[PDB]
């Protein structure tokens, strides 16, 4: 008898797939609630770079959901 | 144009971050946003 995984165990599962900088960016943007620029400053890249990485992360995430 | 892709993700993440509930056309979007919100909550939750 198996326990349905919680949001974090699940999301965590899906995060391991992401490159570490993309994962770091989603966390800052969503969990801390940093903006694109603030995230850029905290991570050392530019704002454009964050906007691309966070987008790629989101898509990657959408994909991985499909399989399963 | 691809440039609107970026703007749109940025806006989605900005809404997620402010805990704003958004209604998506594609239910899979809805599902993912929901999943992220719950995760956002748990991880903020000390």
């Amino acid at each position: 008898m198996a326990i349905e995984a919680d949001s974090v165990t699940r999301m965590n599962e899906l995060l391991e797939i992401l490159p570490a900088k993309q994962r770091e960016i989603l966390i800052l943007r969503v969990v801390v609630g940093l903006s694109a620029e603030e995230t850029a400053a905290a991570v050392g890249s530019t704002t454009g770079a964050v906007r691309v990485a966070q987008h790629r992360a989101l898509q990657r995430l959408k994909d991985e959901i499909v399989a399963a | 144009p691809p440039l609107d892709e970026l703007a749109r993700t940025d806006l989605l993440l900005d809404a997620l971050a402010e805990r704003e509930e958004v209604d998506f056309a594609d239910p899979r979007d809805d599902a993912l946003a929901a999943l992220l919100g719950q995760w956002r909550d748990d991880l903020r939750w000390p």
